[PDB]
């Protein structure tokens, strides 16, 4: 009793973004390269109703 | 500090604060001031202080 149905998209709006790493800094800027989620990306969507 | 870091850095790049590991306190670093030396002398021939 599972009705089927075509996999739906959005958007994503500046989502991912954690510490990465665990040192304090403050008030200042800083450039990080790691794995992200870059923004504006187009994620999978899935219900359960 | 939020309580899953162990640090504090600056732009300097070397670390600043640190928490202790027995009392879960934050300690700040404070170098030691090297300052410099001048001297003053009005002439050998005139005097010698
Ligand atoms: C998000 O990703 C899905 C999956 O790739 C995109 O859906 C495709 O869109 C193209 C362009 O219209 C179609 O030719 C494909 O047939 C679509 N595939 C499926 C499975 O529907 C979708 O366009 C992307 N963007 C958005 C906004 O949803
Ligand atoms: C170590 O033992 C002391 C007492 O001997 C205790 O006060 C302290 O909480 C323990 N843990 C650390 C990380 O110091």
């Amino acid at each position: 009793t599972r009705t089927q149905l075509p996999p739906a998209y959005t958007n994503s709006f500046t989502r991912g973004v954690y510490y990465p790493d665990k040192v304090f800094r403050s008030s200042v800027l800083h450039s990080t390269q790691d794995l992200f989620l870059p923004f504006f990306s187009n994620v999978t969507w899935f219900h359960a109703i | 500090f939020l309580p899953f870091q162990q640090f504090g850095r600056d732009i300097a790049d070397t670390t600043d604060a640190v928490r202790d590991p027995q009392t879960l306190e934050i300690l700040d670093i404070t170098p030691c001031s090297f300052g410099g030396v001048s001297v003053i002398t009005p002439g050998t021939n005139t005097s010698n202080q």
